[PDB]
């Protein structure tokens, strides 16, 4: 078992130096210097260990980078959120660093683009949505506000009737 | 009604936050769904979540159903009063609170009316006398509408009415389908 969480951690560490080009066990094995693990590992490890992980993509008859076998388009799907009634996938933000790249160069961009930034889940984390159209009135906003959220104490359908008498 | 959501949507816009803007979205279909479904989908936290449940509960958009299994959904009407609500509470600015008539004594910085001015005056010097520092008044203008600093709230509301006048314009709109 050991041995397989090593693997992921030296795929995981390929993904950061900035690769995802798959590879076979065996240069896996070789670089890690694993080669001699043992045979009967080397085979639990190809004929049970990557097959029983589901988020291993498999490419070119070959095993590579490893969270996301699919939908790693490192941008966020605008084209679902257009969709007002179906429109839905604010995530967090460590999520999309560890798909491909850092979140900053893209940002720029997309802080005049699309992208929200909450600070959710805790001030150590982000979390990530798109945006919107303009306010229904130009005013202090808040202060006036705070005295407009309303008429929460009863007798309301009878203030509705007396507004209207 | 389409036009009724959009109305909703702006007048939140112009309400509340982010947060519970982007609640109220999956919200405003309304579906039968629970605060899970809402946790799942949006990925807001459920102590966080509950808070901005408790806020739209309390603010009345909202009705539920127990089953416990609990369900929320919303009663979407209840903003015509919103509307009308608020616009009472952006009158109260409206409405007259100028108080004409009006000295203040600038010693015990005080307030005063037209009615203390029979009692402020001294006949031997000719001119006003507070009632205890005994000092001269002249004009009031305190927490009263003055030169620009509440007239930029009263333009405020100048600019206001034009701005929710496409909404009530949306609220007469909606009263034609009412029909329907």
């Amino acid at each position: 078992f050991g041995v397989l969480a090593k693997i992921v951690n030296y795929m995981k560490t390929r993904h950061q130096r900035g690769d995802t080009h798959p590879l076979t066990l065996d240069e896996i094995l070789d670089e890690t210097q694993h080669l001699d693990i043992g045979l009967k590992q080397k085979q639990w490890l190809m004929t049970e260990a990557l097959v029983n992980n589901p988020k291993i993509e498999v490419i070119d008859g070959k095993y590579a980078f490893k969270p996301k076998y699919n939908v790693r388009d490192k941008k966020a799907l605008l084209r679902l959120l257009d969709q007002h009634d179906q429109r839905g996938l604010g995530g967090i933000l460590l999520e999309d660093i560890e798909e491909a790249l850092p979140n900053s160069q893209k940002a720029v961009k997309a802080l005049g683009d699309q992208i929200l930034f909450v600070n959710r889940p805790d001030k150590k984390k982000i979390l990530f949505f798109n945006d919107k159209s303009c306010q229904f009135s130009v005013d202090e906003e808040f202060q006036k506000l705070w005295r407009s959220v309303t008429v929460d104490s009863m007798d309301e359908e009878k203030i509705e009737e007396y507004l209207k008498r | 009604p389409a036009a009724l959501k959009r109305l909703a949507k702006y007048v939140i816009r112009g309400f509340y936050g982010i947060e519970h803007a982007l609640a109220l979205d999956i919200l405003i279909r309304n579906s039968c769904v629970k605060e899970e479904d809402m946790l799942e989908l949006l990925k807001f936290d459920r102590k966080q979540l509950r808070s901005v449940l408790n806020n739209l509960k309390g603010d009345k958009f909202i009705k539920c159903r127990m089953r416990y299994f609990i369900n929320y959904r919303t009663l979407v009407n209840v903003v015509k009063y919103k509307l009308d609500h608020m616009r009472r509470r952006i009158e109260t600015d409206e409405r007259d609170s100028t108080n004409r008539a009006s000295f203040k004594c600038p010693v015990c910085s005080s307030t005063f009316t037209d009615l203390e001015a029979n009692q402020l005056f001294d006949p031997m010097t000719g001119t006003f006398r507070c009632t205890f520092c005994h000092t001269e008044v002249e004009e009031d203008e305190s927490a009263m509408p003055k030169k620009d600093a509440r007239t930029l709230l009263a333009r405020f509301n100048e600019q206001i009415e034009p701005i929710y006048a496409l909404l009530r314009e949306t609220e007469d709109v909606n009263l034609a389908y009412e029909i329907l």
